[PDB]
């Protein structure tokens, strides 16, 4: 889930 | 030891080429064209760049990893789930859980490019989302690439509390008891790392990922249906 | 000795008392619902009709069939192949392709309509596609519903020379690799008849697909996956 | 293929 943090 | 993409071809150079630091940075240009993003996910490569820069295409070393039987799931999520206020869907509303990340505003590295991108692989069936419902509300949700048994997370979002964490407990449940695998998250970020996401060498990511492309869940696994109703 | 289908029943009459003239015409009406239509080809039926016309199901005596062994293919094409400049795959685009096919001129029947109901069956896990790509674009492919180790063609498409041969080929070999017995044609045209499709009587074709439909293909036969690139 | 007649 790259696109959070 | 990083490429440039031309369109004439959908070839992506082999990961173990992709440079240190950045970490995994292996290659930029081409498109978001369905058969180059498939052929990417099929290589454990994937697309992450800012808006006005070219795309940019990854695979790290090491690889940000969740196995689903391992999600962590404090005492208090537990009491909250139990009586939970929420209603979890499968494929219901891609476009606007996608939008709800997009615009989460963290977030902004989604452009339109990528929405539309990503879209199209949800119109063809391998790009799927998991909508959190509070009443008739869109809350939360997720999405992410499905490859065989294995699932590439990409986004997720909240607009109230414990919306993403519901997403995720309750489609690690589906995952896991129909054939799942794993969760690929492909950078460990601190939301992702508390939620009990873990470091593996790119190689064994690459070896699970060839050994779960191939696998497969129930026919109808993916089919839009409600995943959690109280 | 044709007749109505019922709108709350699956049932269909019997293939030999369909019509000689138009051959096979069977029954009319009903719906595309996907047991309806899972029922038809399970009895060797399927439908076809222009768009502004009630269904028409049909179960034509003789039948058109494909011996997958039995493949023609001319010595340029094998030259082609060997240097084939095309990628060929399963299951990664199937409303891509079954859009193709709705394009071409009988592509006028594919109405909106059929195109959403074989979606269905390909959601479900029984209608499957083939793609042919020349880089990155979809330059061709051809989708059906798998019945066993008999495959029912449904249509397929080309947008360059050679493409849907490919297809063809490439989707013969893996099939026939993998238990694959025969492959449905329905109604000898023209250029399914230079592919070496031959005509076989209705009840035998029948028998087949009685045999067939109970055999078995890998369980993860039709997962998506490239089927040639190099 | 019938959709090809």
């Amino acid at each position: 889930f790259r696109y959070l943090g | 030891r990083l490429v440039q993409l031309s369109r004439h071809s959908i070839a992506f150079p082999s990961p173990e080429g992709a440079l240190r630091e950045p970490n995994g940075l292996l290659a930029l240009g081409g498109d978001l064209s369905p058969a180059r993003l498939l052929m990417a996910y099929q290589r454990g490569i994937f697309p992450w760049f800012s808006p006005g820069d070219p795309i940019l295409w990854w695979s790290p070393d090491p690889r940000a990893v969740l196995w689903p039987e391992s999600l962590h799931i404090s005492r208090s999520m537990k009491r909250f789930h139990k009586r939970s206020p929420y209603r979890v869907t499968m494929n219901y509303a891609f476009g606007q859980v996608i939008e709800g990340c997009a615009s989460d505003r963290e977030g902004t590295w989604i452009t339109r490019g990528v929405v539309e991108a990503y879209h199209r692989l949800h119109e063809l069936g391998h790009a799927h989302s998991i909508e959190v419902w509070r009443e008739d509300e869109l809350v939360g949700g997720m999405y992410g690439v499905a490859q065989g048994t294995l699932f590439c997370g990409e986004s997720m979002f909240s607009r109230m509390e414990n919306a993403s964490k519901t997403a995720l407990l309750v489609f690690c449940e589906e995952f896991i008891g129909h054939g799942g695998k794993l969760i690929d998250c492909q950078v460990l970020n601190d939301h992702t790392a508390s939620l009990g996401a873990c470091e593996i060498p790119r190689r064994d990511y690459l070896n699970y990922l060839n050994q779960m492309r191939l696998g497969r869940l129930p026919n109808n696994f993916w089919v839009p249906r409600c995943l959690f109703s109280p």
